[PDB]
């Protein structure tokens, strides 16, 4: 239509790009969490070892 | 003094708003598009 409604689909785009951008970081996040707290849920003490 | 007169009235509303001349019975077939 204008010369603003593509900076409006362009904060559109910028805003779901932020927001798959929030899922593909803590997703990935939570990836190293739960593989650290599972390392800890079957690592023993080392002394213990 | 008061006369029936053919008077210009614009058309849509919006230049910078989509003008798909549907913009309320789209949104209500939002169902289906």
């Amino acid at each position: 239509d204008t010369l603003l409604d593509k900076l409006l689909n362009a904060d559109a785009v910028n805003t779901v790009l932020r927001a798959v951008k929030n899922t593909a970081d803590a997703m990935e996040r939570g990836l190293i969490d739960t593989f650290l707290r599972v390392l800890l849920r079957h690592a023993p003490p080392c002394f213990v070892l | 003094s008061i006369r029936r007169t053919g008077v210009k009235t614009p058309a849509s509303y919006g230049k910078f708003v989509l003008s798909k001349e549907n913009a309320v019975t789209a949104i209500a077939h939002h169902a289906i598009m």
